[PDB]
């Protein structure tokens, strides 16, 4: 790691709202999708 | 009146023999096409890989 890095790794939380339900909204939609295919 | 009727009196047991063993052989053919089918469903840890992808890891 040599070499003075120019920015801290905080971490990369930027989607501050990301409802846990629209997640496995679209895990479903993938989901059937393929098993469809 | 008497030479028939003794006649076919006599046919009765081999009759009742041989469709026995065809009733027990169409039970038997019965049987044998009976095969447990087992199915083949998508694998879902290509889904979990997909979801993944989706996400943009």
């Amino acid at each position: 790691i040599s070499g003075v890095s120019p920015l801290l790794y905080f971490p990369p939380t930027t989607t501050s709202t990301t409802n846990r339900e629209d997640q496995i909204n679209k895990n479903t939609n993938i989901a059937i999708q393929m098993i469809k295919r | 009146d008497i030479m028939v009727p003794s006649f076919v009196y006599n046919k009765l047991p081999v009759i009742h023999f041989l469709q026995e063993k065809r009733a027990e052989q169409k039970l038997r053919r019965v049987l044998d096409e009976t095969y447990t089918e087992w199915t083949e469903e998508l694998d879902q840890a290509h889904v979990t890989d997909a979801i993944t992808r989706s996400l943009n890891i």
